[PDB]
RNA sequence: AAGCAGCUUUACAGAUCAAUGGCGGAGGGAGGUCAACAUCAAGAACUGUGGGCCUUUUAUUGCCUAUAGAACUUAUAACGAACAUGGUUCUUGCCUUUUACCAGAACCAUCCGGGUGUUGUCUCCAUAAACAGGUAAAGCUGUCCGUUACUGUGGGCUUGCCAUUUUUUGG
């Protein structure tokens, strides 16, 4: 888990991204996409739920986010 | 690859030999007369180098670039 | 093999001057 | 040389400074180039020597007043180079490191000789010297062929 | 598209004067009536690499796919915006037999030439580019050298801007 001196989202496009969303759900996966309002569409999107513990993990694909429901994003790693 | 391009003569020398085969009469011209006889075989080529390298009426006299057998036999533009 | 000062001392001894200066040596 | 054209340039100033040792050359090259009686064949080459040397020395001249003595402007010289009074490269090889003193153009080019070698006059005559020593005769070259120069490598 | 933030750049003011990391360098540019080797008439047609599949032993053929490249001519199809000549055969003319011909075809050729790539040579102008392995070829690679990887001035833009339902000013 590692990081350049990065300034802003669009030149770490396509990394490996963690999602924190406000319904207590991580989206973990790589990016393809942004917009203004930090409208991530994931490139391959894993969603991981946490009912009261067991990380319900469901497979997705490419999907696009709302920048509402999100709250903030974490950079992990390299592609590929 | 070894290869010094083409030697750029004086035309002094090429006008001294033109005008040492005008006698044609020493023993020592036989080979040369044998180059004359074998550049006829390649002389209407050079005519088409002369008739190509015609002189336009817009200029006076072109300066043109010219090989010489070292016998003076053919001269072709 | 002849050293750079008897090569300009040799070159003078040629009767002409420049490349046709003859290395026959008559006199 | 070459005839004066209307789109010939007129000569640069300092040219008629220079004209008698051009104009020396050129009548010499007047008298070479009428046939004399010329029987034999050994002295039947030594009239396109004898204009080898005046071409040459007339490319030498001019060399030396533009690269040795730096009196004649570049301005001048290029056009004693556009009227062909000096050839480019007879002034070009005498540029060069190693063909300072040259007879001719003919006698660099390893494409004419039948052994793929340069000419014999490029030879230094010490080393023809080495060689007749080494061998016990005389140095058993005196004129070359193309030009009539003896020796004509940059020592000597 | 004025400015600010960001990124990049050279001229730099700067931290080490290290171990790093990018870029650039590990023998130039323009050319020339310079030549040498390829290559230039076609499943609209071209090659590079790799896999897989068929002969009775996997050899020379021939396909399906994956990507990276196809310079040069080509559509009123052709290297050439131009155009000659010769041979064979057939069919016409002139005819008095042949050459020399008239002039069409078919199949071939021969000449003036031309393009492009690479190599080399030549001319002119310039000028940490150091060491080691090879091929048919190159900084191809290893060691290595400049601006320099952590801020600010000066240029460029690949961007954003100059609370009231659908996102960024509250369920
Ligand atoms: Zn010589
Ligand atoms: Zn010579
Ligand atoms: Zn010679």
């Amino acid at each position: 888990i590692q990081v350049a001196h990065s300034s802003r989202l669009a030149n770490l496009i396509d990394y490996k991204l963690r999602v924190l969303t406000q319904d207590g759900r991580v989206y973990i996966g790589q990016l393809m996409a942004f917009d203004k309002h930090m409208n991530l569409v994931l490139n391959e999107c894993i969603e991981e739920r946490v009912p009261k513990i067991k990380v319900e993990k469901r497979v997705l694909g490419l999907t696009i986010l709302r920048g509402e429901q999100i709250l903030s994003t974490v950079v992990e790693d390299k592609p590929l | 690859n070894l290869y010094t391009p083409k030697a750029e003569m004086p035309p002094e020398h090429l006008r001294k030999i033109i005008n040492t085969h005008s006698d044609m009469a020493s023993k020592m011209y036989n080979t040369d007369k044998k180059a004359f006889l074998g550049a006829l075989k390649y002389l209407p080529h050079a005519i088409l180098k002369l008739l190509e390298n015609m002189p336009h009426p817009w200029e006076q006299a072109k300066e043109v670039k010219v090989l010489y057998h070292t016998s003076g036999a053919i001269t072709f533009v | 093999h002849f050293t750079k000062s008897e090569l300009k001392r040799r070159r003078k001894t040629r009767k002409g001057d420049g490349p046709w200066g003859s290395w026959s040596s008559s006199d | 040389p070459r005839i004066k054209t209307r789109r010939s340039k007129p000569a640069p100033d300092g040219f008629e400074k220079i004209k008698p040792t051009l104009t020396d050359f050129e009548i010499q090259l007047r008298d070479a180039q009428k046939d004399k009686s010329s029987k034999l064949a050994a002295k039947s080459n030594e009239q396109l020597w004898e204009i080898m040397q005046l071409h040459h020395q007339r490319s030498r001249y001019i060399y030396t007043l533009y690269y040795k003595r730096k009196a004649i402007s570049k301005d001048l010289y290029d056009w004693l180079i556009k009227e062909k009074y000096a050839d480019k490269l007879l002034i070009a090889k005498w540029r060069k490191t190693g063909y300072e003193k040259l007879c001719c153009l003919r006698c660099i080019q390893k494409n004419e000789t039948n052994n793929g070698s340069t000419c014999i006059c490029r030879v230094p005559r010490a080393q023809l010297e080495e060689e007749a020593r080494k061998k016990g005769t005389q140095v058993s070259f005196h004129q070359c062929v193309h030009c009539g120069c003896r020796g004509c490598a940059s020592t000597d």
